[PDB]
């Protein structure tokens, strides 16, 4: 329902830095979206949003695990 | 000897506010402007002149066989009659809050929770809504206040009070994991460039695994939460902690070893033909560490032995070393003792250059 | 009498939101009652009347409980809410006006819900063709490319 | 068969979960959106986790649809959830109440039962109840006889809540609700998007999991062998799409009839410091040596099915209920004996 | 042992495909290989083969049952 | 005469005339579009036949 | 019996909206087509595409 | 009907003192070994009467009782001709000759495995216990080669688990309904089992000539490392110095010495349809065993599959029983999935990918095709 | 086979002697410290000497 | 009605993932479970009064 305290795959602490990053990602969308409407985002095919820059800046490793698990996870507020 | 754990480089995981989003986010979610008390410290070690095993070993002790500390609820922490909260089940929580990395010296501290949400938002609890109730006043805190433990809908609470720590190992419950594997290489065997078709399919080294030995290692772990300040101290503590258990796990088996003309039921010895003595070690709840770490020793020290192996079975939870040489079992007594003796030396000599080496 | 209204009333939905609206207001305790004067109490001031008094007049929705917040509403989440349980309060009691109201919410809360699907979006991105800066349209697939007869056939028909 | 097992997946079942008295009904706590998202996760909250999955033979653990699980992620709550079971009763006619029964009331009391626990005669909410542990008492009419139910189950479980609502008939009844803590066990049922199921066989500890040579080692170890005869290119697609997307930090389309192309997405492999294919060194984490082959390891997004073990399993002894007719025993678990 | 048939229209195998077409595609002819990935029309032509390994698959069990109840009644 | 089963989220239905949150806090799925029956307890679906 | 229904299965929202959006073809006692018809009608036909 | 009283009651029956779980894969587990979880153990009880000869034996399970495992559950007292509970017990010290012991089950115990639907005469096997005292295991755990006898794989499939009690029932699972019996099929009167999977690619990448590292070869520790699980009594490497290498053909040679056969055919490896292509080595493709030693050619699915007819298991059975051919198997699965632990195997996306050209090449062979049916379309 | 009969026959007696042992350690001297002897005794293998 | 002429409709940037928003457009017509509840409505309004 949260992002994971720690990766699931190695246990390296993720969720040290989740709300940061999900705020940090809100912010950065919503300057990358234009006109298209917000639940239209994963269908826009000139959408090009890349979290790397982000998730370095946060601190969290090049790791396919940690990133993968920060990036995916899906918050249960923000559709209950 | 001869400083068998070479150089080591520390570098810290830290947060790079020079990234707008990551300083207005952290601002306006925790008015943060600074580093976190406790941040990720990654550890690259090169080691030479020793064995694959023995540094193996190492890693996989730091990973899950050193012994560490977790948040846990007692039983009946969590209070059903005041924990109105119908999402936040005590299992999402509980696995929250054990999973969050604590740097505790003391483990009669002592936390509750409690949230009480009497706004019309969802509200998010975070680590810094754990407030300490037991155990001396926490001078420098042992978790980062950034983690949510959970959402709290309107008009909902959630009570827990008997956040306490809990001691155990990785290889029972990951919550006890200490380091996460960073780096391992062999320093020591040539590589191919992998870059290119024609080797992109293999490991890369120039050797095959079937007929290498590697003495010269790096190896990379990455403990979760350190103090800032005293980050060398702490992977000081780490590495000398680690080294201790694995010399204690050792001598485990040496006491066994000492008394083989006592009836034992770990220790099993035969004479089968041909002046041959077969040795059977049976060590209950024993890893890999320690398997690979005596056969590796015993074939060096007896390179002519037999046979010697081990199978660590994941069931029948235990750990068989069979030893056959052309020996007597006196002998072979004194070449398995000499060859415990050898990994106590190394372990001992590793402990002693991590004193000298990260001060 | 009283058992059989208790249970049809603590277990009614409408129950537990003016509970809740109740608990944000501070009216009642946050937790849930532990003794039976205090489940007595929150009864009392969740429906608006004490259960042997229910049992005597008909009118039921028109004690429950309302916000003492007064929200005005024409800091987002807050006004979402209590006006969502204004609205739920009025579609119960029958309210003179009612379906005008719940459209203009509606509306509202259509707008809340863009901006919550704003909060919930991860990101898409889309591979590129270098060539064309668009969705990359690239593929392996085949093509038809009729080809000479001389790749079945030789110079005698064979 | 992903048309099927995707229907089979647990996650939230439910947004309204805590609200309902529902059997059989498992909530997943934590559920990710694939690194290689389709059309249909616009419409459908996804199911399942992006589990780094290596493609090798260890040990053969993962023969015959089996799959190796670290241990380490299923105590972090890879697939874990909640388990509930609803337990209706209701009072035959006004001879049957609800209460506690005692030596005077018992005139058929079950051997081997508990009868503590029960509070107004119901267990209370919060309070493990085992096996022969009585939850809910029920006395008909010594001059009563006990009409009390048993829990029963192999797997204990906790009280998650209890209450009394009348029923169609006018009739107040029971609706005590279980709850289960379901961690993945060995034995769960996994699959893949394309339809490749997966039993647990063994799980590993951390250290006994492989690495990279950069510290990345799998959720899930899955036998190449499954791949060949199956034909399921879509996941090894899927798997090195994921490799890159993890690296670039972005969520890539993969929805069906979209332009692709292999040999692209492999150079775009490369772009990352990876591999052309997503070989990497992988070293046994048991002993520390390196495999000769690099070995394919990416994120694969793994759904887990909702066949628990736990509920399958069965096992009886020489006694229990028989059929008044013929004699032999009654039919399966749920009754007890067979 | 035969091609699909044009059960869509009176010669048509697809809504995809011209009456009467005469090309290779049209009858189930796949020029795609499953790396590269397969056109709705092929795979369309895919799931009539899937389906049918699929539904004798499900009545092999059925049918080998009743004739293995019969044979092992007629000899045991 | 009688009463009539009502399909959830229909015209008939008490949550129509009900907003997300007002579904929410009580107890139903706000994200759900329902299509389903409820019937001695359980939720039933007419399927399309 | 001419309502097709089914126990609404809330394995998950998929299976929810799956659910609501099946076909289910007719059942009919007295034949109930258990005839080479019966591998026919569960082919996948060339009307359905779309 | 199938649900009537001939066919349901008489036909078939439900019974007591069974158990039923998802069956998954242990390599560690021999062919004729099912592993059984200690749960299921303690429910399930051996029926052993107390006599003069076993009193012995079995008073540690009267002892243990109900509390500890291994332990018993009921006792049959012939003097009071009943059955009395264990904790009704704890004044007779000792247990009588005569008397009836329910004790739980053990690792050694005798157990029928049976999957549905049972089509085959080895659809019911009787396996040796291995109880899992690990308590988080619910599974019928099995060796992957003896998945054959069943027709089973590891995708959901439950199979049914009970243990004889009786002494006559005990006596024929251990001496009738042994899937020692079933390796040879009664169906095509030829071997059943064999190495599958990981084991057939593990052989073969074990016993090729060269790897992409060079010769094939192994030093003495990973060579020595190759027995370590076989459960075999390994082999002598005091002749062997640390340095001195050993290919995979010596160490099966070392395994298959124990039951020597003479086996002379070509391998799965060497196919003609893909001679023209590939450089396939002269020593890989002509599998030769000559009195249990292995001197050339790789072991894939023609001579160590299962199924196989001809293979070397079915000449270990006909020569040396099948007991000795399941033991092989499982040695050479050991042998095998520890070469793959170091040589490790996998498969990628890449694998399956063309090179440009081969992809050209590729569509001018369909535009071919293509062109001969429009030429047909033509005419 | 008389060897592994001999030692058979040794630890199954053993074994027994030990738990004939325990049994009467828990009326003489109560359970709970007895369940302590068998907590620590068992850490160290024994349980059965 | 007469449409512009099919000569100058600019459509060879047209991705295959652009499509997607007309298959959005469509769902979002549809509602994926609306006709359903439609036809009870249906039902109820008009069905069972006649
Ligand atoms: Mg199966
Ligand atoms: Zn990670």
């Amino acid at each position: 329902m949260l992002i994971p305290v720690v990766c699931f795959t190695c246990g390296f602490p993720i969720g040290t830095y989740a709300a940061i990053f999900d705020k940090a990602r809100t912010e950065y969308i919503k300057t990358k979206m234009g006109g298209t409407l917000p639940q239209n985002i994963p269908l826009d095919a000139s959408l090009q949003i890349e979290l790397k820059d982000l998730i370095t800046a946060l601190g969290i490793p090049m790791r396919v695990c940690c990133r993968t698990h920060l990036i995916t996870t899906l918050d249960y507020r923000k559709y209950y | 000897m001869e400083k068998i754990f070479q150089n080591v480089e520390i570098k810290p995981f830290l947060i790079d506010f020079s990234n707008l989003f990551i300083k207005n986010a952290a601002k306006k979610l925790f008015q943060l402007e600074e580093q976190l008390p406790l941040v990720p410290v990654n550890v690259v070690m090169d080691f030479k002149g020793i064995s694959r095993a023995a540094v193996h070993g190492l890693s996989r002790v730091l990973q899950d066989e050193i012994p560490n500390y977790m948040l846990d609820i007692k039983p009946g922490g969590y209070k059903i009659e005041d924990s109105t909260d119908l999402f936040m089940t005590e299992q999402f929580i509980r696995n929250r809050i054990n999973f969050i990395p604590i740097y505790a010296k003391n483990e009669t501290l002592v936390f509750a929770l409690r949230s009480l949400n009497n706004s019309c938002e969802v509200k998010t609890i975070y680590s810094r809504d754990l407030i300490q109730v037991a155990g001396p006043k926490l001078k420098y805190p042992i978790f980062n206040p950034t983690f949510e433990i959970g959402f709290l809908q309107p008009g909902k609470s959630l009570i827990i009070e008997d956040i306490y720590i809990k001691k155990g190992i990785g290889r029972k419950h990951a919550a006890f994991n200490l380091a996460v594997k960073t780096h391992f290489s062999h320093l020591d065997i040539e590589q191919y460039p992998t870059d290119k078709k024609e080797y992109m399919a293999l490991s890369g080294y120039k050797q095959s695994s079937m007929t290498s030995d590697p003495r010269h290692h790096r190896l990379g772990l990455c403990f979760p939460a350190v103090p800032l300040p005293h980050i060398n101290q702490a992977v000081r503590t780490y590495l000398k902690n680690a080294c201790r258990i694995i010399i204690g796990r050792i001598q485990s088996i040496q006491k066994i070893y000492e008394n083989f003309e006592e009836p034992q039921p770990e220790l099993v010895l035969f004479s089968m033909d041909e002046e041959k003595t077969k040795a059977i070690i049976t060590i209950k709840d024993e890893t890999h560490t320690i398997g690979n770490l005596l056969k590796t020793y015993i074939y060096e020290m007896i390179p002519d032995i037999s046979f010697v192996g081990y199978q660590c079975v994941p069931h029948k939870q235990e750990m068989v070393l069979t030893i056959i040489h052309k020996a007597s079992q006196e002998d072979l007594i004194t070449l398995l003792e000499k060859s415990i003796q050898n990994i106590i030396q190394t372990f001992q000599i590793l402990e002693k250059n991590v004193d000298e080496l990260i001060a | 009498d009283t058992k059989v209204l208790l249970t049809e009333i603590l277990l009614d939905p409408m129950y537990d939101y003016a509970a809740t609206v109740a608990r944000i207001d501070g009216s009642i305790p946050m937790h849930k009652p532990r003794t039976p004067k205090e489940a007595e109490y929150e009864f009392k001031t969740v429906i608006g009347r004490t259960p042997a008094e229910l049992l005597s007049q008909k009118e039921f929705y028109d004690k429950i409980y309302t916000s003492k917040y007064r929200p005005d509403f024409t800091k987002t989440s807050t006004l979402i809410y209590l006006r969502a349980y204004e609205l739920f309060l009025k579609y119960l009691q029958n309210a003179p006006n009612f379906n005008s109201e719940l459209a203009e919410f509606k509306t509202y809360e259509n707008a809340y819900g863009e901006q919550k699907a704003l909060l919930a979006q991860q990101g898409f991105y889309n591979i590129f063709d270098p060539n064309t800066g668009r969705a990359d349209q690239r593929t392996r697939l085949f093509e038809y490319k009729r080809l000479p007869i001389s790749t079945l056939y030789d110079e005698r028909g064979l | 068969y992903e048309t099927n097992q995707g229907r089979q997946t647990g996650g939230w079942y439910c947004f309204s979960w805590p609200y309902r008295v529902d059997m059989n009904r498992f909530f997943q706590f934590y559920n990710e959106m694939p690194l290689v998202k389709t059309i249909a996760h616009n419409y459908v909250i996804p199911n399942g986790l992006n589990t780094i999955v290596a493609y090798m033979i260890y040990g053969g653990y993962n023969q015959e649809d089996s799959v190796i699980v670290s241990q380490s992620f299923i105590d972090r709550g890879g697939f874990a959830g909640t388990f509930y079971r609803e337990e209706k009763v209701e009072l035959e006619s006004d001879i049957e109440s609800f209460g506690k029964p005692d030596p005077l009331i018992t005139k058929n009391l079950k051997p081997g039962a508990n009868y503590e626990k029960l509070v107004d005669g119901f267990v209370p909410v919060g309070t493990v109840v085992k096996k022969g542990d009585i939850i809910i008492g029920k006395v008909a009419k010594n001059k009563y006889i006990d009409r009390s139910v048993m829990y029963g189950f192999d797997e204990p479980a906790v009280v998650d809540a209890v209450m009394r609502p009348h029923g169609p008939n006018d009739e107040i009844f029971g609706l005590m609700r279980l709850r289960y803590e379901r961690n993945l066990n060995i034995g769960d049922k996994m699959s893949s998007r394309s339809g490749n199921k997966g039993i647990a066989a063994l799980a590993l500890p951390t250290s006994d999991m492989p690495f990279t040579e950069d510290g990345l080692q799998p959720d899930l170890i899955v036998n190449p062998h499954s791949h060949p005869s199956r034909m399921t290119n879509g996941q090894m697609i899927e798997t090195t799409v994921g490799l890159a997307n993890a690296l670039q930090g972005v969520v890539t389309d993969g929805t069906a009839f979209l332009p692709i192309n292999v040999q692209l997405l492999s150079e775009r492999l490369a772009q990352e410091g990876l591999r052309f294919n997503g070989c990497q060194k992988m070293f046994n984490g048991q002993t520390g040596e390196y495999f000769d082959a690099a070995i394919f390891i990416g994120p694969t997004y793994h759904q887990r099915l909702q066949k628990f073990v736990l509920d399958d399993r069965y096992a009886v002894a020489s006694y229990g209920p028989t059929d008044a007719l013929t004699g032999q025993p009654l039919d399966g678990k749920r009754s007890h004996g067979g | 042992t035969q091609r699909i048939q044009p059960q869509f229209s009176f010669g048509r195998t697809l809504v995809y495909y011209p009456r009467f077409a005469l090309e290779a595609q049209a009858y189930g002819f796949i020029c795609n290989s499953y790396i590269a990935g397969l056109t709705s029309p092929e795979f369309i032509f895919g799931e009539m083969n899937g389906r049918f390994d699929l539904i004798n698959k499900a009545l092999s069990t059925s049918s080998t049952g009743y004739a293995n109840r019969k044979a092992i009644f007629g000899l045991q | 005469v009688s009463t009539f089963p009502i399909m959830r989220g229909s015209n008939r239905c008490h949550t129509h005339h009900l907003s997300k949150t007002a579904k929410k806090e009580i107890g139903e799925d706000p994200n759900e579009p329902g299509g389903y029956f409820i019937a001695r307890g359980g939720e039933w679906v007419v399927d399309l036949l | 019996n001419r309502v097709s229904t089914q126990s609404l299965e809330r394995k998950n929202l998929l299976n929810t909206i799956s659910a609501l959006r099946t076909v289910n073809t007719h059942n009919t006692t007295n034949a109930s087509k258990q005839t080479e018809r019966a591998d026919m009608m569960r082919r996948v036909h060339a009307s359905y595409p779309g | 009907r199938k649900e009537g009283r001939i066919r349901k009651s008489l036909l078939g029956s439900q019974v007591w003192s069974i158990s039923r779980s998802t069956i998954c894969g242990n390599s560690d587990l021999h062919l004729d070994e099912v592993g059984y979880p200690i749960s299921f153990a303690r429910t399930l009880q051996v029926a052993e009467t107390v006599q003069h000869y076993n009193i012995n034996r079995l008073m540690p399970y009267f002892l243990n009782g109900k509390r500890q495992y291994p332990g018993c559950s009921r006792v049959y007292k012939q003097i009071t001709q009943s059955v009395h509970d264990i904790e009704g017990l704890k004044q007779d010290f000792r247990l009588e000759v005569g008397d009836i012991l329910y004790r739980d089950v053990v690792t050694g115990d005798v157990a029928f495995f049976n999957r549905q639907p049972s089509l085959e005469r080895s659809s019911i096997g009787v396996h040796r216990i291995v109880v899992l005292e690990n308590p988080k295991i619910s599974t019928f755990q099995m060796n992957v080669s003896a998945c054959a006898w069943y027709n089973a794989d590891f995708d959901g499939d439950q199979m049914n688990l009970w243990v004889p009690w009786s002494v006559m029932s005990r006596v024929e699972a251990e001496l009738l309904c042994s899937v020692r019996n079933w390796f040879i099929s009664t169906k095509s009167s030829g071997p059943v089992n064999g190495q599958v999977q990981d084991s057939t690619v593990g052989s073969f990448l074990l016993t090729r000539t060269n790897t992409p590292m060079g010769k094939n070869v192994m030093n003495k520790l990973h060579a020595m490392g190759l027995f370590q699980t076989t459960q075999t009594d390994p082999p002598c490497f005091a002749n062997y110095s640390p340095t001195d290498l050993l290919d995979g053909k010596s160490v099966v040679s070392m395994l298959l010495r124990q039951t020597p056969i003479n086996y002379q055919r070509a391998p799965t490896w060497y196919s003609e349809v893909y001679a023209p292509y590939m450089h396939y080595n002269k020593q890989d493709i002509s599998t030769q065993i000559r009195n249990g030693e292995l001197i050339e050619g790789v072991l894939d699915k023609k001579a160590v599959g299962a199924g196989s007819s001809g293979g070397i298991y079915h000449l270990i059975s006909r020569r040396y029983g099948p007991q000795q051919a399941l033991k092989m198997i499982f040695a050479t699965q050991q042998l095998a999935l520890n070469y793959v632990r170091n040589a490790g195997f996998t498969v990628s996306t890449a694998d399956m990918l063309l090179t440009p050209e081969a992809h050209q090449e590729v569509q001018e062979i369909i535009n071919e095709l293509l062109l001969e049916s429009e030429e047909i379309n033509n005419r | 086979q008389m060897i592994l009969q001999q030692v058979d026959m040794k630890l199954t007696e053993v074994i027994t002697q030990a738990r004939q042992y325990f049994k009467i350690m828990e009326e003489k001297i109560g359970r709970v410290q007895s369940d302590a002897i068998r907590e620590i005794l068992t850490m160290e293998g024994k349980v059965d000497d | 009605i007469t449409y512009g002429p099919i000569e100058t409709v600019d459509n060879e940037e047209l991705t295959e993932a652009d499509m997607l928003s007309f298959i959005s457009a469509a769902v979002n017509s549809t509602g994926l479970i609306g006709y359903n509840i439609k036809s009870f409505d249906d039902l109820m309004d008009n069905g069972i009064p006649q």
